[PDB]
RNA sequence: GAGUUGAAAAUAAGCAGAGAUCCGGAGAUUCCCGAAUAGGUCAACCUUUCGAACUUCUGCUGAAUCCAUGGGCAGGCAAGAGACAACCUGGCGAACUGAAACAUCUUAGUAGCCAGAGGAAAAGAAAGCAAAAGCGAUUCCCGUAGUAGCGGCGAGCGAAAUGGGAGCAGCCUAAACCGUGAAAACGGGGUUGUGGGAGAGCAAUACAAGCGUCGUGCUGCUAGGCGAAUCAGUGGAGUGCGGAACCCUAGAUGGUGAAAGUCCAGUAGCCGAAAGCAUCACUAGCUUAUGCUCUGACCCGAGUAGCAUGGGGCACGUGGAAUCCCGUGUGAAUCAGCAAGGACCACCUUGCAAGGCUAAAUACUCCUGGGUGACCGAUAGCGAAGUAGUACCGUGAGGGA
RNA sequence: AGUAACGCAAACAUUGGUGAGAAUCCAAUGCCCCGAAAACCUAAGGGUUCCUCCGCAAGGUUCGUCCACGGAGGGUGAGUCAGGGCCUAAGAUCAGGCCGAAAGGCGUAGUCGAUGGACAACAGGUGAAUAUUCCUGUACUACCCCUUGUUGGUCCCGAGG
RNA sequence: GUAGAGAAAAUGCCUCGAGCCAAUGUUCGAGUACCAGGCGCUACGGCGCUGAAGUAACCGAUGCCAUACUCCCAGGAAAAGCUCGAACGACCUUCAACAAAAGGGUACCUGUACCCGAAACCGACACAGGUAGGUAGGUAGAGAAUACCUAGGGGCGCGA
């Protein structure tokens, strides 16, 4: 029941929010796979949970884009464009709670 | 003048891969103040100085890059003297 | 081990073809073939594939298991082995009779398995959380 | 190529023949000439190469014709 | 409709009757190389001012030069480009071989190579056959027929018409003339052959026939589901054997410890599609259309036909050599014409070249889905039942277990 | 046929050690050979053969505890060294252009192309396996940053080199 | 410096300059570096500890100056960085650009193991063979020949 959910919480959302959504999440995973590395028990499902989510989130945003009348070639353009404008900030999840401790 | 491209299109989450610990790593640390990293292989040094430099939140002197014969760069960070390198082994889970 | 020929059978997705077959998980069957014949038990593994089922008193086999850890200990330890599904006919405890299995509809919009030679219906509605508290 | 662009003309493939009947590949070719020709509509030469067949036709029925079936236009020549 | 996270166990965690894994339809993503296409390169990389290069398209701009051409700038999900077994069309086009040698001839317009397009291609709506009787586009099969013929009259090559079948289908345009222009163009009219059309007058008018967005329709395909009937005995196992029963619109098939109509999956039979695909019907609409009389003055596809030469191809080797198609050169006639009827001329018959386009019957298998097999069973069958175009060999094309 | 051979006529010897097993593996002591190499390093090539631990089926012309062999786990760190972000030679490709049954051939600008031009780093130390690369010392190029000083600078072009 | 269409250049005329060149050398770098030994441990492998002197003469290059000379005929690469500069064209313009001496800062990809007079490349082999370049110690000797040696590396993968 899961999935119906977060997918309506989804297409509920804004362009701006989704991006920074994904990125927070990159991050996590990020984090996760340090994790991996260093032994620390945790969820090996978790990897699985966390890619697939950001999965559905840019196929709807690639979804509502279709709508807008964009084409691949546009597509692909803006996103060179978003990645180029991409930083990386600490992922809010775990290393938050390293700059606190 | 315009924008600056970024030398490759990557996307930055998934070009540090790991820190790779062994014996021998664990020793560059103690010595030289020197993380080790497997990266992306398309990666290069100016994306993993500011990838490391915001993400853990630390001042890098110097990277140096590698790449084994299996096609996996290895990337050596070596940390400023005022941040210490232990520091982050325990922040990370490696332990000295 | 697995002779190379013997492996599993496969989709051009790479997915292996699974049989289908007539009995689930909880059930209790009769073994109709085999020298287990005539005995009666209930299912625990079933691998769909091979079509062959498990079940726990029946077709115990005595397996030599060497633990060498710093020291040589053996055991000799039970088990119990597949039998092909296409042996085994549903049984009713209550009537106490084996039969065949067909398919019949209940008002509540739903489609399950009975027996014909009694007409005793075998799924019951919460069958599946009865078995995943186990 | 020999080729004339006008009237389409190809070189043919013709056996020469000796009195001892020996047949051998040959080739006849188009007669083709680089040509200034008048244009009167454009006030001015298009240089080409023509078949003289070509230039006949041009006498003819004027150049405009030619070309204009050929599916040439004298400005890009 | 119950368990699941490929082969593939084990471990770790999840996801699951608010329906997972799974199966089908439609979308999404698709790093780098490759047509490769931002520029470069030693394929799978580098450099970047981040760009689909170039050719067509739309717009702006406007060299030598007035109009123009070229060039420059920009737009654009942007038409093409590449790949593709055999079949097919076009272009180039052999030789060994046969002739008991060989040169004309044969092999053979075959192989190969290049280019091109399709699911078929090509051909195709009589300037055709025929013979004094008739046919009525093309293709393919049977037959005529190894007949007529051709041929160092050697080796050899080899028709057609009548006749039987498969399959059927006929259409657009140029010119005269009338409109618009200075043109070049556009719009109407007009398309046929025992002649048509333009011209000039008088009649008929409504049905018929052909094409087709949109859409519930019909059917089929792409997931499926329901589906009859058996027991015990016999030495590892029974489907075999002996002994009892039953189903059949189902006794196809595969599996099962051992050969099964009745154990499993199935089969007959019967149900099923939100989405996409396909053949069909309907579907607003779009198309066309007749009839007679007078007029030889106007048109009826020109560097064409033919002629002279040089060849090619037609079964037909220059021969008496028609018909067909090409190099060089000359060069007509418009229906009171012109071409064909195997040199040529007369007469009659038949037909209307120099503009296009078109379905089926036929060819084929890199394949897909069903079916069968007096087909193989590990030296066989594909080169390959395991890393198979792999190992290995070769600079490379290539060989290849 | 248990025959020929075991790949130079530099040469081995002994004592210990490990080990089920030693002419062959390790160490020590002698002896002998090369030394314009049989030394150390770098281009090309090879491709993980390098290092450690385990192994001794096959490979090794005998042996084998050993190995360039097999199994597991590691290892190559650069503003300055070598190439690329610079320039051109031979040569290659070649927009337009010329020619050619087709494929293509010639050819201009352009662009490629080092074996050459241009261009900045050395000593010591660490070191199972890297070091002009990591560490400590002094260095040097190219950019950016500030102060000051000027107002035009940049490319195309003309030249010296 | 001038002159010619003439910025720089080339070319012609006028003028100022006795020094110039570059290996090497002195000094800093550079010493509490390095190192003979000495002390102590031995897992007896290696390790910690403290360290004297550190100059001179004579041989002498095939290396350096050096494209320096002298001679010869067979007459001995191009382009960029670099230095200089008006007109023509294009573009950019004020705290924008350029010019300078300090000061701080900043630092693109790819190779990097090992072998390489070879048991690892090339010779089908752990094959008496082939394989560019660099470095060039001692005694005798004309010598990079030869003989015997250092550094360093070896005793030829069958023996008796
Ligand atoms: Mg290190
Ligand atoms: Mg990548
Ligand atoms: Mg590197
Ligand atoms: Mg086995
Ligand atoms: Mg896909
Ligand atoms: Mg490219
Ligand atoms: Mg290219
Ligand atoms: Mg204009
Ligand atoms: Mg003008
Ligand atoms: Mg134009
Ligand atoms: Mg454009
Ligand atoms: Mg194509
Ligand atoms: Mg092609
Ligand atoms: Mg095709
Ligand atoms: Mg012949
Ligand atoms: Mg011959
Ligand atoms: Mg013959
Ligand atoms: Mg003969
Ligand atoms: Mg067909
Ligand atoms: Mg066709
Ligand atoms: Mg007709
Ligand atoms: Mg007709
Ligand atoms: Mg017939
Ligand atoms: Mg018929
Ligand atoms: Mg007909
Ligand atoms: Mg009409
Ligand atoms: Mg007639
Ligand atoms: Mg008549
Ligand atoms: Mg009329
Ligand atoms: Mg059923
Ligand atoms: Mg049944
Ligand atoms: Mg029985
Ligand atoms: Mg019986
Ligand atoms: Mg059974
Ligand atoms: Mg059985
Ligand atoms: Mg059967
Ligand atoms: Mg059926
Ligand atoms: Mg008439
Ligand atoms: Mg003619
Ligand atoms: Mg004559
Ligand atoms: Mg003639
Ligand atoms: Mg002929
Ligand atoms: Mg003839
Ligand atoms: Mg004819
Ligand atoms: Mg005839
Ligand atoms: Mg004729
Ligand atoms: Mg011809
Ligand atoms: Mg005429
Ligand atoms: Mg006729
Ligand atoms: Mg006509
Ligand atoms: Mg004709
Ligand atoms: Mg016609
Ligand atoms: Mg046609
Ligand atoms: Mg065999
Ligand atoms: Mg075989
Ligand atoms: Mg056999
Ligand atoms: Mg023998
Ligand atoms: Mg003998
Ligand atoms: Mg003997
Ligand atoms: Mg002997
Ligand atoms: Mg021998
Ligand atoms: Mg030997
Ligand atoms: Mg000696
Ligand atoms: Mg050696
Ligand atoms: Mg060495
Ligand atoms: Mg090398
Ligand atoms: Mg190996
Ligand atoms: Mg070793
Ligand atoms: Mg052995
Ligand atoms: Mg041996
Ligand atoms: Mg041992
Ligand atoms: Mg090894
Ligand atoms: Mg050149
Ligand atoms: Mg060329
Ligand atoms: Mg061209
Ligand atoms: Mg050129
Ligand atoms: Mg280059
Ligand atoms: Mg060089
Ligand atoms: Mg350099
Ligand atoms: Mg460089
Ligand atoms: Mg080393
Ligand atoms: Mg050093
Ligand atoms: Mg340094
Ligand atoms: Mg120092
Ligand atoms: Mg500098
Ligand atoms: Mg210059
Ligand atoms: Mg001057
Ligand atoms: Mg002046
Ligand atoms: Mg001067
Ligand atoms: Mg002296
Ligand atoms: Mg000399
Ligand atoms: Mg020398
Ligand atoms: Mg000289
Ligand atoms: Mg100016
Ligand atoms: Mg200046
Ligand atoms: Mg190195
Ligand atoms: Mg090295
Ligand atoms: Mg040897
Ligand atoms: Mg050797
Ligand atoms: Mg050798
Ligand atoms: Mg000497
Ligand atoms: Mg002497
Ligand atoms: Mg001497
Ligand atoms: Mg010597
Ligand atoms: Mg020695
Ligand atoms: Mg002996």
């Amino acid at each position: 029941v899961k999935k119906e959910d977060e997918l309506k919480e989804l297409r509920t959302k804004t362009n701006e929010q989704l991006n920074e959504e994904i990125l927070q999440l990159k991050g996590e995973l990020f984090m996760l796979r340090l994790q991996r590395s260093a032994r620390e028990n945790f969820k090996p499902s978790d990897f699985g949970r966390m890619r697939k989510r950001v999965a559905r989130m840019l196929t709807v945003k690639r979804e509502r884009e279709i709508e807008q009348g964009v084409g691949k070639r546009l597509s692909r353009k803006l996103d060179k464009a978003w990645k180029r404008s991409i930083v990386v900030r600490p992922p809010p999840s775990l290393k938050k709670l390293q700059e606190k401790a | 003048k315009k924008l600056k491209y970024p030398r490759r299109i990557l996307d930055v989450y998934q070009i540090l891969q790991s820190p790779i610990i062994t014996e021998a790593a664990i020793k560059n640390i103690a010595d030289e103040n020197s993380l080790l990293f497997t990266v992306d292989v398309r990666a290069d040094k100016k994306m993993i100085r500011e990838a490391i430099s915001n993400f853990f939140g630390v001042k890098v002197r110097k990277v140096n890059t590698l790449i084994r014969p299996d096609g996996t760069k290895k990337a050596y960070i070596m940390l400023n003297k005022e941040y210490n390198a232990s520091e982050l082994a325990k922040k990370i889970g490696i332990f000295p | 081990r697995i002779k190379r020929w013997e492996r599993k059978d496969c989709k051009p997705n790479s997915l292996p073809k699974l049989h289908k077959m007539h009995v689930k998980v909880g059930d209790t069957v009769k073994v109709i073939s085999g020298g287990e014949k005539g005995k009666i038990g209930e299912i625990s593994k079933i691998h769909k594939h091979n079509s062959t089922v498990i079940i726990k008193d029946l077709n115990l086999k005595t397996k030599h298991v060497k633990s060498k850890e710093e020291g040589e200990q053996g055991q000799i330890i039970k088990i119990e082995a597949a039998i092909h599904s296409s042996n085994v006919m549903l049984y009713s405890k209550e009537q106490e009779v084996a039969s065949r299995v067909g398919h019949k509809i209940l008002e509540d919009g739903r489609k399950v398995r009975y027996l014909i030679k009694t007409g005793e219906i075998v799924d019951t509605p919460d069958r599946w959380k009865e078995i995943q508290n186990k | 190529r020999r080729i004339c662009p006008f009237t389409g003309k190809k070189s043919n493939k013709a056996n020469r023949v000796s009195h001892s009947n020996h047949k051998t590949k040959r080739l006849q070719f188009v007669n083709l000439q680089y040509k200034r020709v008048w244009w009167e509509a454009g006030k001015r030469f298009v240089k080409l190469r023509l078949s003289t067949k070509a230039l006949k036709t041009i006498e003819k029925n004027g150049l405009d014709a030619v070309a204009k079936k050929a599916g040439i236009d004298l400005r890009k020549e």
